[PDB]
């Protein structure tokens, strides 16, 4: 705290107006957003522990063996079709 | 069996065996009962401010070091796994 | 929003679920969405110290690097905690 | 043998250091890497009180009778990870890294 | 300096004052002390032994007790009494 | 640059000779007196390696004849304590770093 | 800080002597001699020496007291923390 | 009235907790003493790592 006072360069932003509201929603807003993303993702994975650990070395002359893993889809979205599928070339 | 782990030592204990022996027992009740370690200095202090009536001064810690005045026969130096419960007394 | 208030929801709508509890920074339930309410006054008083207490584990070691998220694994239960500065997210998922 | 198994622990991907602890609270062995003594007596201290609170808190503060835990992984910033596990009375506390980290680490040795 | 235990309090030995005044007095102040705290309104039960002195006893009686000081004073022959009673010790001196 | 630059292990090596104050139940006069006399007196016996008792036999007899007869003052790494003590007597400051001297008169 | 005293000495006839003598005494007694007893022999000593005798006085960090003295030569001082208490009667 | 002693004692535990017959500094008797804990223990690191 002293360092930051000696050296006033970039001095720390993010200014405490948070959302506040009193009652119906407080916050739950964008540090917060983070940790129900990072809890939801961590959730699942202990549940499919037992695929995740499958997927990432299970490791499956002339034969192939093909394992599908996991299903996405959406109840509400069984009518379409999937038609195009693309991967991020960066991630 | 956690009482016969922690097997608390004693460096330095100016003290009567009879005194020290109390002591012993009440480190080791302290800690089990103690959720941080301010609260382990709080608990003996009380304790010992009960049994035996004065001014007592308790410090405990991970890495620290002493030089103190203190009512002579009434001052014990013992550390417990990583806890240096130091208890003195002053007129 | 439908996003914070959702993913909340979907995460308690989950299997293996025993629910989600929203701590305050000053040890306050904002939301506790358990079966039986001991166990939420609880989880409520005495998870968000052992937060703190490890937080200070990790802040001893490097004063730079803070606490992002603790996973401590019980016998029966996980207990899952993503803590903040303003408030701190906690679960507890039984073992598969 | 018992020290085959310290060679193994670093083979493992992500793994920077590890720290055994006695009951008591010395260190029996950690790595060269993470410092010798100086920080094994210092990480001893935090992880045996980390461990009895957190011990006692799920046999009392939550009161589920017969629990005791098995396990605890403080994920932080940077990409640490401090696992801490328990057979018989030792226990110890890993530190690992992520894909980032270790490509970072690499880097640095480069 | 050799302290000594009689009618239940810790007196000078050597007993300066006359046997008869030093037990009376010892008695009245544990009498007192069993009605008024020294913790609590401790000017009050000097004031009231004082008073007895020059009652029973011959008059000008200086009444001195504290848990820590130290005096030295002139007194009569056989008119000086100093004792200590749990740990509060008093003094007083006939003139 | 600036504070992201600075790590804590630059930051520690670039200051040593800082100053922090935490608490202070002392008066205001009777702090620059004890101030000088620690930092300049744990620096003269930091020697090779800082010896923890050497740094507590100086501050002791220092403040003994300085104030007092009966002054006790305890520095460390890390440590908690509860210490009853008589009104303006103690100051808690803490050096750069690890090191936390807590000093006060009983 | 010595915040409440109590002063009964004459002041009036130049007698100022025999009060700042109590104050001056006090100070030099207490620093150097550095025990409560000597204190009651030294400040005792000195105001028998000027002002002839029958003078009792008690040094201590903490006590009561009730007593009987001569009206217009009882002071009641802190020096420093500690409370010195003189007076003469007879 | 009597003084109370006032005895003066400087003490460091910048060092970790070990036993009393074992020296914290000597590295000799640190070296024994884990040795002696490792006579049981090679089961308990397999099984732990």
């Amino acid at each position: 705290a002293e360092i930051m006072k000696d050296h006033q360069i970039e001095n720390k932003k993010k200014k405490e107006v948070d959302q506040d509201k009193k009652q119906d929603q407080s916050m739950y807003s964008t540090s917060f957003k983070r940790c129900c993303k990072i809890m939801e993702r961590m959730v699942v994975q202990n549940d499919q522990e037992d695929k995740y650990h499958d997927y990432r070395y299970y490791w499956s002359k002339n034969e192939g063996h093909l394992l599908p893993i996991w299903r996405f889809s959406n109840e509400k979205q069984r009518k379409k079709n999937v038609t195009s599928i693309c991967w991020n070339p960066l991630y | 069996s956690h009482l016969d782990k922690v097997q608390p030592v004693i460096k330095n204990s100016d003290m009567s065996v009879e005194m020290q022996k109390e002591v012993e027992e009440v480190a080791k009740k302290a800690i089990d009962y103690c959720n941080t370690d301010k609260e382990i200095a709080t608990f003996i202090k009380d304790d010992f401010r009960s049994r035996y009536h004065g001014t007592w001064h308790c410090i405990v810690g991970r890495n620290f070091g002493s030089f103190v005045t203190f009512e002579r026969s009434y001052y014990i130096y013992l550390y417990v796994g990583q806890l240096a419960i130091l208890l003195f007394k002053t007129g | 929003m439908s996003e914070v208030e959702d993913t909340l929801n979907r995460i308690k709508t989950h299997k293996t679920v025993l629910g989600y509890l929203i701590v305050n920074s000053e040890g306050g339930v904002v939301r506790g969405a358990f079966k039986d309410e001991e166990e939420s006054k609880n989880i409520a008083n005495s998870i968000p110290l052992l937060t703190k207490k490890a937080r200070s584990v990790v802040r001893d070691l490097d004063p730079t690097n803070d606490l992002v998220f603790l996973r401590i694994q019980t016998k029966l239960n996980e207990i899952m905690v993503a803590p903040d500065d303003e408030f701190s997210l906690i679960v507890i998922q039984t073992k598969g | 043998n018992a020290d085959d198994q310290l060679k193994q622990l670093s083979a493992l991907e992500g793994a920077n250091g590890y720290v055994i602890f006695n009951e008591s609270g010395i260190p029996l062995k950690r790595h060269e890497k993470s410092i010798s003594h100086e920080k094994a007596v210092h990480i001893a201290a935090l992880v045996s009180d980390l461990w009895n609170v957190s011990k006692k808190v799920i046999q009392r503060d939550l009161k589920t009778p017969e629990n005791d835990i098995e396990v605890i992984r403080l994920r932080t910033k940077h990409s640490y990870e401090y696992i801490i596990t328990q057979s018989g009375d030792f226990t110890m506390l890993a530190i690992q890294l992520c894909g980032k980290a270790i490509e970072e680490a690499k880097k640095a040795a480069a | 300096q050799q302290y000594k235990t009689f009618m239940g309090a810790r007196v000078l030995w050597p007993p300066e004052a006359a046997d008869d005044i030093l037990e009376g007095a010892i008695r009245e102040t544990q009498d007192a002390l069993k009605k008024f705290e020294i913790a609590r309104e401790g000017q009050k039960i000097a004031e009231h032994l004082k008073k007895y002195m020059d009652d029973h006893f011959d008059p000008y009686w200086h009444v001195f007790f504290g848990k820590n000081f130290g005096c030295q004073a002139v007194h009569n022959k056989n008119r000086f009494i100093y004792f200590y009673i749990e740990k509060t010790a008093f003094l007083m001196y006939q003139t | 640059k600036a504070v992201t630059d600075m790590d804590i292990n630059e930051l520690r090596k670039l200051m040593i000779g800082k100053a922090i104050i935490n608490s202070s139940d002392m008066q205001g006069d009777l702090l620059q007196e004890a101030q000088d006399v620690i930092q300049s007196g744990i620096e003269n016996n930091s020697a090779p390696v800082l010896n923890i008792e050497a740094a507590c036999k100086y501050i002791k007899e220092n403040l003994d004849k300085k104030f007092g007869p009966t002054w006790q003052c305890i520095i460390g790494e890390g440590y908690a304590y509860d210490v009853t003590v008589q009104n303006n007597t103690l100051l808690f400051m803490f050096y750069n770093g690890n090191l936390a001297v807590l000093i006060f008169k009983s | 800080h010595a915040n409440e005293q109590i002063i009964d000495m004459p002041e009036n006839s130049e007698m100022k002597s025999m009060k700042n003598d109590a104050f001056s005494q006090a100070k030099f007694a207490v620093e150097n001699y550095k025990f409560e007893n000597k204190i009651s022999s030294h400040i005792k000593k000195f105001f028998d020496e000027k002002y002839g005798p029958n003078w009792h006085c008690v040094v201590g960090k903490h006590f009561n007291a009730y007593v009987s003295y001569d009206s217009k030569n009882f002071i009641f001082f802190y020096e420093g923390q500690l409370a010195i208490l003189l007076y003469r009667k007879g | 009235t009597e003084r109370v002693k006032t005895g003066d004692r400087g003490m460091s535990h910048k060092e970790g907790g070990w036993p009393g017959n074992v020296d914290p500094n000597e590295a000799q008797e640190t070296g024994r003493f884990k040795k002696r804990i490792e006579k049981s223990f090679p089961q308990a690191v397999k099984d732990l790592k």
